[PDB]
């Protein structure tokens, strides 16, 4: 299935472009820049099962 | 009676003519896309209200 | 035919006894096994079954032309 | 959708035979359109008249069956004073395919709608009183 | 087609489904999808002969109607959250919508009819190219998106396919056909187990493929589409017919061939999750799909058709151009069950 | 003229060898369950002066 | 026990590097030396069996079904080699390969520690016998016989698959020696209910229990010699061995679930017995003489006794010697002829002297004559069911009445009364054919010196 | 549902991570790694019979290369499989270590004080 | 040509006593025929059939029947000496079971 070949070669295809908050052109900033944040800043590394809860 | 025709009857010549004629239902399309296209949009809506609008 | 063509009672008995102990314990690991496979599935605490989320280092932490991001 | 599975479910087994016995007419006649459905999408039929008999044929065959199975399986588990018993299921198993038999005017048909009906219907019994899963969850 | 162009267009399907294997983002997920199709009509139109353009446009009418499925549920997933990344799909709407995009993809049944078509309008070579490497894009983004995934839905989509591929398959004459209707039992047979092990349907998929390489190559071979081309076998290449029995008789499941690795290993798992009833009616099931082996098995190899005079000076000529891996394919479709426990190296 | 009656009679000793390998396997395999040997509560019993292992 | 395995394993490279004129020689002589070195597995315990290994392990149950297995071998391509004489090489090594891999597989099933491979090993069986019955069968009717064998016994085992890897979700094994240790009783509910389905119908469409027997009476008739002689002698013996390992898990369930099924094998023994009074085919004969013989160890195995476990140990060998010997009787009659039908050549004791001595004593044993162990096992079965219930003993009695019955009518249309003048092609007995019928009736009189050598682990 | 797709510290395409070095690896006449000799061995009897040569004796070479490949690949398959295997015993035997209470030590009665119901069979 | 293929006719059984009189029915060959029948004989009624019958009837005494006839009789002479009764009715000692805890 997925063969995560960008994170094992550190290529960067596409995940520059997967939120809104990842280094936009001039420092825009999303409409919703702080909660997608804080919401992946709390999620991050604990599982899918634990961040939905 | 037994042996030779009622036997034979319930289990093995039922299930053969049931599963004939099955085949026969299933592969019996004319192979028109106008027809089992339709038959997409009558699946696709049945899965929207039927496992979709209930999660 | 005794001397020539088998063993004493105490080889097959204590093989037995060997055979036994493996097949029991490996019949606990596997209930244990399962076990901790539906606690780990249900929780989500554990090595198994951990499902992704978005890397944190993607975020920007730079000045956004807006003071409030 | 689930709406009807539920209506049936509510009303407990051996009581109120009318309510009972239009939840399963209800879900007898939904299966009867779905049937009609696809038959007229994969089998076209050669005109709207002829589309509207066939649909009205197969949805009507479908609701008498449930009427019949619904109706027959209360009386049964009530009169009996024993609820929870596929046997009444059973009962209502051939109840709904003499029905069938009836409606398309064959003896073999019925006989054999009885068996299959009866002993679907003693199983899903069954499966309420022991807790069998037809779909399952994940949990391993 | 010139052969730099056949070789480029191959190299292009590939570079679509691999583009789907490595992506993160959904909009380079739908991407190898359209690069896939792109580039895999003309691959099913290289012999002309209008029964491949009537293939090839069912083909791209039902692939471009899933893509567009697949992208109104990608943009559905957008709106209700502003994710790109393909995970466990958080909108329930959006993920019906991908569902069945995907089951449209992969011929699973009610979205099965284009199957037989397609495959008896094609050649051999594209229906082995059809029935292996295009159902690998759609399972991996499947595996993925899993955890997500309704049962009900999954679960009555992968019955259906088992069902109608063996109540199919009993009617057919044509070899063609009934590869594609086995192709669509074992499509169920893999979606059913996804829910609950991606594992195990990695494990059919693997086992389903080497199969249906080594029963194509052995079909290619011994050029024959039909029930009766396939009955003269016996009196020019016995050796080739009793590899087709073997091969047909694993494809039915029965042990101890690799056929049955999978079924086992599926059955196995479902009882782990407390689903019995499903297994029992899926494997009682799978009988459909021995019994038409059976037939052709009857037809090829356990039995002597009658021959014609002519096949007299085929008696004269050789194969000339082999293929090296049938060999290893048939052995691996056939004696690979006691190795069984290497199916944790796929986790 | 050994050749005469070997080349063609070599396949008579397969199934013997066969069993003898047969033997041989079963042996090792014992030489993995001895978690148990002189261990048993109805056989346990001091070694004599020479032994080594109350069974192989 | 690979001391067993290995040489029958290494019967398949000798038989393709053999020569075109030695192959049924060299295949004989050591399929009989694999039977003599089987025959070590008879110095059975009292209390335990024979722990070889995690993988195999010999009862007293199955150390005589092996040796019959083993045994059945050289019987079999001594039967075969006369049919198959116009047959290619490659054709005829293939024939012995199919026969050494069903071997194997039996050999194997008979010793297998863990249910779920008892199964595959068991299912495995299929194969080969499938291939021999649709490939060398002599009439158009093989093809039908081949699915009726294949899809009978799969409808009934996939259901016991899925019993079985539901049991080691819960008890956590499948070797038999924890499930007979750690054995617990099963509740009367409907998933036990259903699960006890599961685990015994699989064996009972192999026996096969009246109802579910159609598939024998074609697969046996249609079948080769060595088919239909495997098909009687051990294969119909899966399932009692089946039945009889897998009872333990089922208690106390089996009381009230055994019912429908001693009350079909009761009547079917009448049925099948009267069957074979009025039967135009003599092979067909023989082959409802087995289900009739078989609803007799159904019965012994779902009463439970130690008296009907052995009972049932002893008829299944004894049958499967007295099936076998009569099926190759038949094939040489068969072989002259070309037809099976059983008032085509009467008089034959006038013509055929000594094979007439042969046939009179495969009936003798058909019958069950004191004191052969045909009569020990069926003796024992009927003392036990007259335990299990007195009335019993009028089904049993019939029965008896009615195998003599058909045992000798087979032997006087065949052999007495004058021979039709129009055959003339009748040729004196070969030594062949004499020596196979020998090497059936010996070991069976043999037998009788040494019971408790084939009456089981009850012993 | 993926079970260890995402352990973690897992790099994505290894097939054989350092700490695997950690384990014995499989013996070269290990039982799996004759039965991979084996299917070589038959892959190069097929290709034999494919083509219409001496199945035995044609390329000895080639038979020789199918039994070389096939042992080769089966030695990394086998050491991947065990470490895998060893992974699992070793996150089960962690997670029942870190979850005592979800895994109570129960003091077991003996035979003589359990009852169990006796079904007599006649 | 009223027939549906070119086939051959059905050919006649052959009989092996008109060109081997003493045949023993093995095969077309008579030496390999000949040696068929002696392996036969030899393999089955001289090797299996005797040595094997001899081997069965002196198998050594692992069931244990002489050795429980001599421990019944010993306890049966300690017991009637004793005075004890001859059999116990129950196997396992009362004194190491627990029943529960009373009878209603
Ligand atoms: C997010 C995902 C969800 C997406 C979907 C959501 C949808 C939202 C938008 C909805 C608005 C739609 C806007 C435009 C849609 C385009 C419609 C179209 O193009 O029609 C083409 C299509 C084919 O056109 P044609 O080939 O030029 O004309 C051929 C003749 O009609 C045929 O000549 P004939 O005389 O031989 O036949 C007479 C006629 C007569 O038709 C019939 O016989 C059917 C009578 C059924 C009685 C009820 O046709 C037939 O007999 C053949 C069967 C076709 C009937 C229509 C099939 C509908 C589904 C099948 C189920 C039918 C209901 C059964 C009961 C179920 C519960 C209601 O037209 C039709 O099939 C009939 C008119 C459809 C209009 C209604 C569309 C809604
Ligand atoms: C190893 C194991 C051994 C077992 C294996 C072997 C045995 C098993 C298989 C054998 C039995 C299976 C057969 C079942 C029915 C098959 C019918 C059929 O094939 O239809 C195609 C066939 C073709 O139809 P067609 O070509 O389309 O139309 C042209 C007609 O042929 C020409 O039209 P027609 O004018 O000539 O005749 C039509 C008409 C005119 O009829 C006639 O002409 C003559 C009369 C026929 C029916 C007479 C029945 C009344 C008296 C019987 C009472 C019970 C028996 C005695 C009990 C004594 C108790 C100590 O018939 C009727 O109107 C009868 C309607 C229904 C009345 C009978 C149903 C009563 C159910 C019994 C309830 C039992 C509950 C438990 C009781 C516990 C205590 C015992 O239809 C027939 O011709 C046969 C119809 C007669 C059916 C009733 C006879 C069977 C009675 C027992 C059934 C139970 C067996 C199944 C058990 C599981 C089911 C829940
Ligand atoms: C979980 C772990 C396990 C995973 C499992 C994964 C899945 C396993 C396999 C799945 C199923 C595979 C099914 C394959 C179907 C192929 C269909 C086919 O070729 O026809 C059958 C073919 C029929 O032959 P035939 O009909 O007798 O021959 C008549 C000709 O067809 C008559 O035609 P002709 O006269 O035109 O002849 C021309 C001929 C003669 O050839 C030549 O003359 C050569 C000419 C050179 C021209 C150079 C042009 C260069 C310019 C084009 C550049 C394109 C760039 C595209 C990329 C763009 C990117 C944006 O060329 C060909 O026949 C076909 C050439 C094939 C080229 C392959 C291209 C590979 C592309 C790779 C894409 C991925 C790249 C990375 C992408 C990254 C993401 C972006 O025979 C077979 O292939 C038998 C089956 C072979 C299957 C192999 C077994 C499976 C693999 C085993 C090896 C190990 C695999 C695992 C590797 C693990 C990783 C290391
Ligand atoms: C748990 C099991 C344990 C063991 C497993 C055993 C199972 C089999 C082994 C594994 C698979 C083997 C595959 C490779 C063989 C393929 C080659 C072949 O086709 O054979 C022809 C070939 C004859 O050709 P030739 O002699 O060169 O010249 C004559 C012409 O070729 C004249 O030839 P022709 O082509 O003109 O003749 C026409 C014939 C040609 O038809 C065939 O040749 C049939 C080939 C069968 C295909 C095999 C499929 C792949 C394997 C799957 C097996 C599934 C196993 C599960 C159980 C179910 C069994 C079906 O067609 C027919 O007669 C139509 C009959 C249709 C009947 C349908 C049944 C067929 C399937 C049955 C397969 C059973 C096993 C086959 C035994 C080997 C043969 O046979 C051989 O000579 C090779 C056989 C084995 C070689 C042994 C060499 C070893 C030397 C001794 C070493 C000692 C080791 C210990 C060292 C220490 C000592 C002191
Ligand atoms: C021809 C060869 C075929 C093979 C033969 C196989 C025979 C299978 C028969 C199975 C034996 C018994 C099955 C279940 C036991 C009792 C069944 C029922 O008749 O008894 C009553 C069952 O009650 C009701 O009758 C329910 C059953 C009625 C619905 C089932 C339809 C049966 C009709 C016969 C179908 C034919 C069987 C073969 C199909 C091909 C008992 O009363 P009750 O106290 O309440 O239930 C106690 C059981 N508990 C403990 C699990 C709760
Ligand atoms: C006094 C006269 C009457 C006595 C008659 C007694 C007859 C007894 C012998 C007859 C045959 C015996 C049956 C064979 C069963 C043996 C199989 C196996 O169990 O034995 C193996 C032993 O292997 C032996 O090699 C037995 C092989 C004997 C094979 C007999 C074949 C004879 C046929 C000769 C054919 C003629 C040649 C051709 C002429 C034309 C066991 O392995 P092993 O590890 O040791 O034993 C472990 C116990 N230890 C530790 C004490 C050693
Ligand atoms: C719900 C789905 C139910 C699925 C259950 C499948 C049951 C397994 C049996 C499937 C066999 C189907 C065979 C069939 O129907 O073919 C009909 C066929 C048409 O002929 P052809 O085969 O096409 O070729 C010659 C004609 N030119 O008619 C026949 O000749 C039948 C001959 C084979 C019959 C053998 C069936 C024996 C089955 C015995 C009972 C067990 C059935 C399986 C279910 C048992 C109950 C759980
Ligand atoms: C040649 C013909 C032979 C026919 C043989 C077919 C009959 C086999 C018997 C039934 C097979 C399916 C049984 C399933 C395996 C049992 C495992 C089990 O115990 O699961 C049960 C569940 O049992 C079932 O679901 C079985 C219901 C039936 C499903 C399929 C219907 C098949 C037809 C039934 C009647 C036919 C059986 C007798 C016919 C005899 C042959 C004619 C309980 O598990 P849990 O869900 O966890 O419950 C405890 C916690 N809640």
């Amino acid at each position: 299935p997925f063969f995560d070949v960008q994170k094992r070669l550190g290529l960067d295809l596409d995940r520059w472009m997967t939120i809104q908050s990842a280094e936009q052109p001039h420092k825009i900033p999303g409409r919703c820049h702080a909660f997608e944040k804080e919401w992946i800043e709390c999620a991050h590394g604990i599982g899918g099962i634990r961040a939905e809860k | 009676l037994l042996d030779l025709i009622w036997l034979e009857t319930i289990l093995p010549k039922t299930t053969s003519f049931i599963q004939m004629k099955m085949s026969i239902m299933v592969s019996n399309q004319k192979g028109l896309i106008k027809l089992y296209f339709l038959s997409f949009l009558i699946t696709i809506m049945i899965s929207m209200t039927l496992f979709n609008y209930h999660e | 035919i005794a001397r020539t063509f088998y063993d004493g009672p105490e080889k097959n008995y204590e093989k037995t006894m060997a055979i036994l102990q493996i097949e029991a314990e490996k019949a606990e690991l596997r209930l244990k096994e399962l076990e901790v496979r539906r606690l780990m599935r249900a929780r989500g605490d554990g090595p198994w079954y951990q499902y992704p989320t978005i890397d944190k280092a993607l975020i920007d932490h730079s000045p956004k032309t807006t003071p409030d991001n | 959708a689930k709406t009807l599975l539920h209506k049936y479910s509510d009303i407990p087994e051996g009581t109120e035979c009318h309510r009972k016995a239009y939840a399963s007419t209800s879900i007898g006649g939904a299966t009867g359109l779905i049937v009609s459905a696809y038959s007229i999408a994969l089998k076209p039929p050669a005109s709207f008249l002829e589309g509207v008999a066939r649909t009205g044929r197969y949805t009507f065959t479908s609701a008498a069956i449930g009427a019949i199975f619904g109706l027959t399986s209360c009386i049964s588990a009530q009169v009996r004073e024993k609820p929870d018993d596929p046997l009444n299921y059973f009962i209502g198993g051939c109840a709904g395919g003499l029905t069938l038999g009836a409606r398309t005017r064959s003896y073999g048909i019925g006989a054999a709608a009885c068996a299959y009906m009866g002993l679907t219907a003693a199983l899903v019994k069954m499966g309420q009183l022991e807790g069998w899963q037809v779909f399952a969850e994940p949990k391993v | 087609m010139n052969p730099i162009i056949y070789t480029t267009l191959i190299m292009t399907v590939m570079s679509g489904t691999m583009l789907v294997m490595i992506s993160s983002h959904w909009l380079l997920i739908w991407i190898g999808f359209e690069m896939n199709l792109l580039a895999m009509i003309p691959v099913l139109m290289k012999n002309f002969n209008p029964r491949a353009t009537e293939a090839a446009t069912k083909y791209f009418l039902t692939q471009a109607t899933a893509s567009m499925m697949l992208m109104m549920a990608i943009i559905i997933n957008l709106l209700y959250s502003g994710q790109w990344t393909i995970t466990k799909m958080f909108n329930p709407v959006a993920m019906t919508m991908m569902t069945m995009a995907l089951a449209m993809k992969l011929g699973l049944s009610p979205f099965h009819f284009w199957v037989p078509e397609v495959t008896q309008g094609i050649s051999l070579q594209a229906g082995l190219l059809l029935l292996t490497w295009q159902k690998l894009a759609p399972l991996s983004v499947l595996c993925q998106i899993s955890q997500s995934i309704n049962p009900n839905l999954m679960l009555t989509m992968a019955m259906l396919s088992i069902l109608i591929g063996g109540w199919g398959g009993l009617n057919q004459t044509q070899l063609r056909k009934i590869m594609a209707y086995s192709s669509i039992a074992h499509m169920g047979w893999m979606t059913a187990v996804l829910p609950y092990n991606t594992t195990m349907t990695i494990l059919n998929l693997l086992i389903y493929i080497t199969m249906t390489l080594a029963m194509f190559m052995l079909l290619i071979h011994s050029s024959a589409t039909t029930t009766l081309s396939l009955s003269h076998t016996w009196n020019k290449m016995p050796v080739i017919t009793s590899l087709m029995m073997v091969t047909l008789l694993s494809m039915g499941g029965l042990p101890p061939l690799s056929g049955f690795m999978p079924k086992w290993m599926i059955i196995q798992e479902m009882t782990k999750n407390e689903s019995i009833i499903m297994p029992t009616l899926m494997a009682m099931t799978a009988l459909l799909n021995l019994y038409f082996y059976m037939r052709l098995a009857y037809s090829s190899s356990l039995t002597m058709f009658p021959s014609t005079n002519n096949m007299k000076m085929k008696w004269q000529f050789e194969h000339t151009k082999q293929m090296k891996l049938l060999p290893t394919m048939i052995v691996l479709s056939t004696l690979v069950l006691p190795m069984t426990p290497a199916l944790s190296s796929l986790n | 003229n050994v050749l005469q009656i070997v080349r063609d009679h070599w396949v008579h000793i397969l199934v013997p060898v066969g069993f003898v390998f047969g033997c041989y396997l079963d042996r090792r395999s014992d030489e993995k369950l001895t978690a148990f040997r002189n261990k048993s509560l109805l056989f346990k019993r001091e070694l004599r002066p020479n032994e080594e292992v109350t069974w192989k | 026990m690979l001391k067993i395995i290995i040489p029958t394993t290494m019967l398949l490279p000798m038989t393709w590097m053999s020569k075109h004129n030695m192959i049924w020689i060299n295949a004989t002589v050591h399929s009989l030396l694999i039977s003599l070195i089987s025959l070590s597995l008879l110095n059975q315990l009292g209390e335990n069996s024979l722990n070889f290994s995690l993988t195999f392990f010999s009862d007293s149950l199955s150390a005589p079904l092996l040796v019959l297995t083993t045994w059945l071998l050289p019987l079999m391509l001594m039967a075969s080699q006369s049919h198959l004489s116009k047959e290619t090489t490659t054709r005829k090594k293939l024939y012995i390969t199919m026969l050494i891999l069903l071997q194997l597989f039996l050999i194997m099933t008979f010793t297998a520690t863990e249910l779920i491979l008892f199964y595959i090993l068991f299912e495995a069986t299929l194969v080969p016998t499938l291939i021999i019955i649709t490939r060398w069968g002599n009439q158009t009717e093989r093809l039908n016989a081949g699915l009726y064998f294949l899809f009978y016994t799969l409808a009934g085992s996939l259901p016991l698959l899925v019993a079985l890897v539901y049991i080691q979700n819960t008890t956590g094994s499948l070797n038999f020696l924890i499930i007979h240790y750690w054995s617990h009783p099963l509740s009367n509910s409907w998933s036990n209910i259903f699960m006890w389905l599961a685990c015994i119908m699989a064996f009972m469409v192999k026996m096969p229990l009246y109802g579910l027997h159609l598939w024998l009476p074609k697969a046996h008739v249609e079948a080769p010699i060595a088919g239909s002689m495997v098909l009687a002698a051990v294969l119909l013996k899966l399932g009692g061995y089946g039945m009889m390992r897998i009872t333990t898990i089922l208690n106390p369930l089996t009381n009230y679930m055994a019912y429908p099924f001693l009350m079909l094998s009761m009547w079917g023994m009448i049925m099948t017995s009267s069957i074979c009074l009025r039967q135009t085919d003599l092979k067909s004969l023989i082959a409802y003489s087995s289900v009739s013989h078989m609803a007799l160890v159904i019965v012994a195995i779902m009463i439970q006794t130690p008296w009907s476990f052995m009972g049932a140990t002893a008829l299944m060998i004894a049958h499967g010697l007295t099936s076998s010997m009569l099926f190759c009787l038949a094939n040489t009659n068969y072989e002259r002829v070309h037809s099976r039908t059983m008032i085509l050549a009467r008089g034959l004791q006038t013509l055929l002297p000594l094979m007439a001595t042969w046939w009179l004593v495969a009936s003798l044993t058909n019958l069950a004559l004191p004191p052969s162990i045909n009569l020990i096992g069926e003796l024992f079965i009927i003392t036990a069911s007259f335990s299990w219930s007195n009335i019993t003993i009028i089904l049993m009695g019939m029965n008896m009445m009615i195998t003599a019955l058909y045992s000798l009518y087979m032997l006087i249309t065949t052999q007495r009364g004058k021979y039709t003048h129009h055959i003339n092609n009748i040729k004196p007995s070969f030594t062949r054919e004499n020596a196979l019928m020998a090497l059936h009736i010996l070991p069976l009189l043999l037998l009788t010196l040494n019971p408790k050598m084939i009456l089981g682990p009850l012993y | 549902m993926t079970m260890m797709s995402g352990r973690p510290g897992r790099v994505p395409l290894q097939f054989l991570p350092n700490e695997a070095r950690s384990l014995p690896p499989p013996k070269l006449t290990d039982p799996r790694l004759v039965y991979m000799g084996f299917l070589g061995y038959c892959s190069g009897l097929i290709d034999n019979a494919i083509r219409r040569r001496p199945v035995v004796s044609a390329g000895l070479h080639r038979q020789l290369l199918y039994v070389t490949s096939f042992v080769f690949f089966g030695y990394y398959l086998l050491k991947r499989q065990d470490y895998m295997y060893a992974l699992r015993d070793h996150d089960m035997f962690a997670y029942v270590k870190s979850h005592p209470e979800d895994f109570p030590e129960k003091d077991k009665k003996t035979y003589g004080e359990i009852l169990e119901e006796f079904h007599p069979v006649r | 040509p009223t027939i549906r293929l070119q086939e051959d006719p059905d050919p006649e059984d052959e009989n092996l006593y008109e060109k081997n009189p003493d045949s023993h029915g093995y095969d077309k060959d008579p030496i390999v025929d000949l040696w068929n029948m002696r392996v036969v004989f030899f393999f089955g009624f001289s090797i299996v059939l005797v040595l094997g019958s001899t081997f069965v009837a002196y198998l050594p005494d692992y069931r244990m029947q002489e050795w429980a006839r001599r421990e019944a009789e010993r306890l049966v002479k300690y017991r009637e000496a004793n005075g004890l009764p001859l059999m116990e009715s129950n196997c396992f000692d009362p004194n190491k079971i627990q029943l529960p805890e009373d009878e209603d």
